[PDB]
Formats: C-alpha cells, structure tokens, sequence
C-alpha cells in the first residue's frame, strides 16, 4: 500500500502461462480430402525458415 | 433362359448364346480401395468409361496338337488404349479384370478348354541345374509375354512345377464344345497391398490349355480360333509422372 511498485509485480510473477499442450497420439496421423482451392492471400506453401 | 448372357461395360457389350455361367472369382466383386486400408496419401483417378471396356486381344489357332497358353495382366493393356496410357503414366495401379474366352466350333467337333486364373503365376526354368549362378530362368518375354500372349512348353505342369489336376481350385470355367462355347470370370483386386504397379508385377495369369483335343471328321472347319477379350473393371491410378514403358 505504501509503496506499490513491489506488491504490483509480486502478484503479477506467478506461473506464467506457456501453452504448448501436447495430446495422447495413440496412431499416426490420418489425412483428409482436399479439393482445389484457387484462393488469394492464403499460401500454405510460402513459409519463412 | 440361362444359355443366353449379355455383359456390357462402358461403351462395349458381349452377347453369347451357349455360355451357362458367370464364376465370380472368390465371391467378391471389384471395389474400390476403401480408406481404411488405403496408403497413398495422394487421390487417385478413376475413369470408369475411358479404361472399363472390353479389349479383344489377338485370336489363337487351335490345333490339334497344340499345348495351351497363358497371358498376364495387366500386362497385356500396358499399350492398347487409356488403360495402357494410364497404367504407363501411373505408378500405383488397382482394378479387377472381367474375362471372357470365346471359342466356338460345330456340333460335330469335340474337345474341351479349361480356362482358368493363377493368382501369382510365378513362371519356372525348365532345367536340371541346381546351382543358382549357372540356373536356366525364363527370359522376361517368356515371363511378360505381352497382348500377344505365349504358349505353354509342357501344359502338365503349367510350367510352374505343380500339377494341373489340382489346378480346379483356382477361379476355373470349362469350353467344352458339346455345351457351351465361351468361359467368363470375373476377379477382384487380389494382392497382397492396396494399390501396386502396372509394370512390374502382374497380379495374375490367364490359363487356356486344351485338356481334351481337338478331334473332327474331315471336311468340317480346321480353323477353330480362340478369342479372349478382357473388361477391367474399378481401375484406380495413382502416382503421376513421366511415360515409362518399362
């Protein structure tokens, strides 16, 4: 209370979350149908290394 | 009422008129590589009209003294048609095949056909040498003869070291000339994988040996042909590229 700045980030440095759950992968991956999509702006392929 | 057969498969029809069966191989019909057992990733094509039609291969002389033949498949439509351009241009094929064998004579000529499939017909090298390095093998036109088809050397033994009276356990139709006059069969997809090549391994072969003689009295037709026509039927293709051959 009389000074702030030490009780601010003391209940601001609890667990923080790092979402990376995994999932119980019992088989290899299936894959599903896929027609042609002649779309713009959405390019699957271009990635950056 | 049951002499009487007409079969149609895309744009080609085959009547007959004495033929009394349709021996469904192993009491399947052709299908589709369902999902479940499907590997290739990749979606296949599946013409249906262009490759599913009857393809009537070269006649035969049967003699009197003639020893039988053989073709492989789909070794025989690897150049005749969509199929053969398709099989050509695809890595993995699949399709069951629809024959029909066709060889009429008079009702004074006697003899009978046995027409059957050989899942696998491994050929054999007729040799005593038991070496493996110096072993006779047969020659890859005796083994993949073509739409040409080749001739058996010893029938008996169907060139493949087993006998021919147990051959009956195979998918089999009789021509016997006082009955009927063509032999039908119909057979699935038979492989041990779900889709496979077209120029590499034949998965399976096409049997026609005269079991009982041909015998007539003179002045009755000495040309009596042997015609088979072959319908694959639910044909698959996958694995696009370049035309190899072989």
């Amino acid at each position: 209370d009389p000074v702030e700045d030490i009780i601010h980030d003391a209940l601001s440095s609890t667990v923080r979350r790092a979402i990376t759950s995994g999932q119980d992968v019992n088989t290899a991956a299936g894959t599903a149908p896929s027609s042609h999509r002649l779309e713009t702006g959405r390019v699957p392929a271009l990635q950056a290394a | 009422s049951d002499r009487v057969a007409q079969l149609t498969v895309g744009n080609s029809s085959i009547t007959t008129q004495e033929a009394a069966n349709i021996v469904l191989a192993y009491g399947e019909w052709p299908e589709y590589c369902p999902d479940t057992d499907a590997t290739a990733v990749d979606k296949p094509t599946r013409p249906d009209v262009s490759v599913n039609r009857f393809y009537t291969l070269d006649s035969k002389m049967w003699q009197e003294n003639s020893t039988g033949w053989y073709w492989k498949f789909p070794d025989v439509l690897n150049k005749t048609g969509v199929f053969g351009q398709n099989a050509q241009f695809h890595y993995l094929y699949r399709s069951g095949f629809c024959l029909h064998v066709q060889c009429n004579a008079s009702k004074f000529h006697q003899g009978a056909l046995l027409v059957a499939v050989i899942p696998e017909f491994v050929l054999a090298g007729r040799g005593s040498n038991t070496k493996p390095n110096e072993a006779p093998h047969p020659g890859f036109n005796t083994t993949f003869p073509g739409t040409a088809g080749a001739s058996f050397n010893d029938p008996y033994v169907l060139d493949s070291g087993v006998p021919l009276s147990q051959s009956l356990i195979y998918p089999h139709q009789w021509i016997n000339l006082r009955t009927n006059n063509c032999a039908t069969i119909i057979v699935p997809y038979i492989n041990a994988v779900p889709f496979d090549s077209a120029i590499n391994h034949s998965n399976f072969g096409l049997i026609v040996v005269p079991v009982s003689p041909l015998k007539y009295s003179s002045g009755a037709t000495t040309a009596i042909p042997i015609t088979v026509t072959i319908a694959p039927l639910n044909s698959e293709f996958g694995g696009l590229r370049q035309a190899v051959s072989q």
